[PDB]
């Protein structure tokens, strides 16, 4: 019971379109994106308790992102999550 | 539309906001964190994608098996820092 | 040269194929297959199913090296004993050059494999009556193999097709246990599937949904054996309503 | 048909309809036949059929596979408006073929020409003209941070700033002002070549206006904050990862 198996494939196609990938190789990438999910969910937990707020807001992902993510991964990450904040909210 | 489209992204919000509500991470979770959480999972695949995608080309094959996956994160530094082996 | 006994050629294969050892139960329906005679006989089916599962199972697991679809189709429920079109005639049977489906595409090579089963499974009756049960039993389970070596093959509208396809088939058997058990499965495969095709507009999606999500809560109150498994489909499926519902609003 | 007579502006329409539909390359077709279906000489195209037409081959790459601190277009000659006799006439095809970044930034660069192309009489452009200017310096921008071509990114921003700055005070204005100093804190973050000092200085200025927008209580409360989280975060990386 694999959550983003097939919105990986999508993004696939959006970067290689005449690429393909093997169920496993999802399922590994799968297994990736939960462990990254937990990392960031966990510290940006903390986070919330350490500041004395009872919501997890955009504010603590962020901050998460930066603790857990390496330097230019986070970058890159926390400004992808500023633009869809950005759109979403618009 | 979904909240994905409102977005931008492909990674499923609302699956990610679900996960994060039964995860009991917090009393409540902010209507803005799924959204960023969702661009960062999005993002991160991503990349590693582009890399593997990479590789599986480097080999002259179509298809991305593992191995192109663990050539794609061991041979980028961050994505190893952060991803093991 | 060689006097062959399908029937004993074929228990060989099935053991090698149990024993994961599928390079050796490939090559065992080959051989076989390569030096029956060319003509008057009609090879038995299970040599093709086998080396159609075994082809697959040894491009999976060697790519796994470490170190448009009737919307209309899809909403149909009653049993389709009409004709079915995909079952090909005995004149388009390979007789000789097994050899060639370890070569190229394996995925490509196992559906035409299972093609010629279910050319030989389906094969109308001398007199005009229906299949027997068996026959239909193993239809379905062929239907079943083609949608699951479409999916790693990354055709999704066939897969559906396909699962659907099982489903007719599974449909037309007096009711049993075992068959209420694949009746189940191919409806779960069916809606597990529509995940990946996006030309299945919402309303088409969630109707399945509904529809497979009546079914296995109705199954759910048989208390049945495989009771987990029935609530993992279940919870996935609500799952899936819940994602589309959203899309509503 | 014999010889088929243009309408513009139905072009022009049926392009943003095309656009809006995420149909990209048959946007881009549009203007691009569109351009090169008109009269060579005598006539100045709509501006519109360049920037939709930027937009579409832009979206395809895509979707598919010194500090101008005061920049101001009332004080001082903008270098980056070329002469209308430099406009492309024909081949318009070619916005197919190789750099589709360039491309488009090219295809900018002459909806910039006849948006800001001085009128015989002294009058000054309009307000229209000047804000379109400015969403056309931002799409640039934009497209350029795409490219990784910062620098230039960060030079178009401040651009679009100067020029957003000379529009009668109103709440577009103000949006379009803020975006526009968010934007150029988005590039500069990306930009080795500018000292850290020159940073921290953009950063906190970019901070107290968001900040002082905020009190104001905003419709955009939200996306606001995520620009002012951002900026905060990079003032924290730069006061951090320098002198310690």
């Amino acid at each position: 019971k694999e959550t983003y198996s097939s919105y990986i494939y999508k993004v696939l196609k959006q970067t290689h379109p005449d690429t393909g990938i093997s169920q496993k190789s999802m399922s590994i990438l799968n297994s990736f994106v939960n462990d990254i999910f937990e990392r960031i969910a966990t510290e940006a937990s903390k986070l919330a308790a350490y500041n004395k707020k009872s919501t997890i807001s955009a504010r603590e992902i962020q901050t998460a992102v930066r603790l857990i993510l390496p330097g230019e991964l986070a970058k890159h990450a926390v400004s992808e999550g500023t633009r869809a904040v950005t759109k979403y909210s618009s | 539309q979904s909240r994905s489209a409102k977005a931008g992204l492909t990674f499923p919000v609302g699956r990610v906001h679900r996960l994060l509500r039964r995860g009991n991470y917090a009393q409540r979770i902010g209507s803005g964190a799924p959204v960023y959480l969702t661009a960062v999972l999005e993002y991160l695949a991503a990349e590693i994608l582009e890399l593997a995608g990479n590789a599986a080309r480097d080999n002259k094959k179509t298809r991305i098996i593992p191995r192109h996956l663990q050539l794609a994160i061991r041979n980028d530094d961050e994505l190893n820092k952060l991803l093991g082996n | 040269k060689v006097q062959i006994d399908m029937e004993r050629q074929v228990q060989i294969a099935k053991d090698l194929l149990a024993q994961k050892k599928f390079l050796e139960a490939a090559k065992r329906c080959q051989q076989t297959l390569d030096s029956l005679p060319k003509d008057g006989l009609l090879p038995d089916p299970e040599l093709f199913t086998i080396f159609a599962q075994a082809v697959y199972n040894m491009e999976v697991q060697n790519s796994g090296n470490l170190f448009r679809l009737a919307l209309h189709e899809l909403a149909n429920f009653s049993p389709a004993n009409e004709h079915d079109d995909e079952i090909e005639d005995v004149s388009q049977l390979r007789k000789s050059g097994f050899h060639i489906y370890f070569e190229n595409d394996l995925y490509e090579n196992a559906l035409d494999l299972l093609a010629q089963a279910l050319m030989l499974l389906g094969r109308p009756t001398a007199d005009g009556q229906s299949l027997t049960e068996n026959s239909r039993l193993r239809i379905g389970d062929v239907y079943i193999l083609m949608g699951d070596i479409e999916r790693e093959a990354e055709m999704f509208s066939r897969a559906i097709h396909h699962y659907l396809k099982a489903l007719g088939y599974y449909k037309t058997l007096k009711p049993a246990e075992q068959v209420t058990e694949k009746v189940i499965q191919a409806e779960f495969l069916v809606c597990d599937a529509l995940r990946w095709v996006d030309q299945v507009p919402a309303k088409d999606k969630l109707k399945r949904f509904k529809h497979a999500k009546a079914l296995l809560e109705k199954h759910m109150t048989t208390r049945p054996k495989d009771s987990e498994l029935q609530q993992a489909r279940l919870a996935q499926i609500q799952d899936d309503i819940d994602e589309v519902q959203e899309n509503q609003q």
